[PDB]
């Protein structure tokens, strides 16, 4: 009797804080943008990177040196204008979303093109995320107030919290890929693009940082937001000057020195670059049993599988 | 090709419902409501093996090739299967 | 019932149905036309 009652009281007094619920980060970008071979560096292999993109799954395993408390960091990712909500709905859940964190890569070679992608693509996770903290029905919400809290208090850590220039409630950092490009971009170019990349890093206040192969920052930084991986936050000076390396900590990018919205964008678009059938009648075709067996396959299959009332 | 015919035969003044039974009295296919959907092919499954074991206890080497059951209200009709058969009920009037 | 194999009864059974029917149609001193 009370053997068990004050066992199982104690079970009930922990429970709030092997590790507790890990974190894992999803990778915003766009198809063969190289960021498969960025995420499979975070995960410290060589592997080649695969064509494919499907919410692809991966993770691996950090230790501390004292012990080995085998911290796991997930990874998933989504490439190009497809199936938005239908699959970034899919790794984000309300009961996870305090330990969720978005990196958003952009391919250098052309903005314009790229814009609409990762646009579309931030839209649905910013969308999903703000849903999800009450959409589960989470009564207690104390925990959403707390965590809300927190992200919009990170960034304006001593300058004044004047505004909240946009409400995002998840954290993010974004980068570049392949600045092998940039090099060869016109100097207009190169200028009219550091603003909006600068710009939109204090937007959301997203921190920046280059990408190489003997360049550490982007496993550093990365690491952080991935639970430390590959060390603490290391805070850097900004290096708007040199504009040949990247790197921004978020809270030192004030729009009045970086900058010096909607005009910058408008501006920057319209001088970087403006220029941004499945057949079912299947009528040059022919069958008589092929096409007839297939239409009764067809009705069958569809019956059975709304039969099968599944709850998913 | 099956489903058309079916169709066309549906649409004849004489035909008052079409049931496919399957699994020995579970349904797929019905033009019928579900209530005589289900009684109905229960009926004729058992009614149909009832004549099978007729024709065969009259005669040890023979099965049925047709079976009809008729009545005022309507008339109903099946044919002998290996897997499974199909019920046509009709006005006759 | 996916099967053709299957289906064949299906077409079967509409043939003999159709046939009924065409049957069952055959129902009924001066100037009368």
């Amino acid at each position: 009797e009370t053997l068990w009652e004050i066992a199982k009281a104690e079970v009930e007094k922990r429970g709030i804080n092997a590790e507790i619920a890990e974190k894992f980060v999803f990778f915003i970008g766009s198809k063969n943008g190289g960021k498969t071979t960025i995420i499979l560096r975070c995960l410290d292999r060589d592997e080649p990177p695969k064509p494919t993109l499907a919410l692809e799954y991966t993770y691996g395993r950090r230790a501390k040196g004292h012990n080995t408390p085998k911290d796991i960091a997930h990874f998933w990712e989504l490439g190009g204008g497809t199936s938005l909500l239908d699959l970034i709905s899919i790794p984000i859940t309300g009961d996870t979303l305090r330990t969720f964190s978005l990196v958003l890569v952009l391919d250098l070679s052309k903005p314009n093109d790229l814009w609409p992608t990762m646009e579309n693509l931030l839209q649905a996770t910013k969308s999903h995320v703000d849903k999800v903290i009450m959409k589960l029905g989470k009564t207690n919400a104390k925990a959403v107030s707390e965590m809300r809290q927190k992200i919009w208090n990170n960034m304006p850590k001593d300058h004044p919290d004047h505004e909240l220039i946009d409400p995002f409630p998840v954290p993010l950092v974004i980068i570049g890929s392949k600045y092998d490009v940039f090099q060869d971009f016109e100097s207009e170019k190169r200028k009219v693009i550091c603003k909006t990349l600068r710009f939109v890093a204090h937007y959301y206040g997203a921190s920046l940082m280059f990408t190489s192969k003997s360049e550490a920052l982007l496993l550093k930084i990365r690491g952080v937001i991935n639970q430390l991986a590959f060390g603490i936050d290391k805070s850097k000076s900004i290096c708007v000057d040199q504009n040949k390396p990247l790197f921004i900590t978020a809270g030192l990018d004030s729009f009045g020195q970086i900058g010096s919205p909607m005009e910058l964008w408008k501006k920057v678009y319209e001088k970087l670059f403006p220029p941004k059938i499945k057949d079912p009648a299947r009528d040059p075709q022919y069958a008589e049993n092929e096409v007839d067996e297939m239409r009764i396959q067809k009705d069958l299959e569809l019956e059975q599988y709304k039969r099968s009332s599944s709850k998913s | 090709e099956v489903e058309e015919t079916l169709k066309r035969l549906q649409s004849q003044k004489g035909v008052q419902g079409i049931i496919v039974v399957n699994t020995e009295g579970i349904p797929i296919k019905s033009t019928m409501d579900n209530p005589t959907t289900t009684q109905y092919a229960s009926l004729m499954h058992s009614f149909i093996l009832k004549a099978r074991s007729t024709v065969r206890d009259i005669d040890p080497q023979n099965d049925l090739t047709f079976l009809r059951i008729r009545s005022k209200k309507n008339e109903i009709m099946v044919a002998p299967d290996k897997d499974y058969f199909l019920i046509v009920i009709q006005n006759p009037t | 019932i996916d099967t053709p194999r299957l289906c064949s009864f299906l077409r079967a059974a509409c043939q003999v149905m159709a046939v009924l029917l065409e049957e069952d149609r055959l129902a009924a001193s001066d100037s009368s036309s």
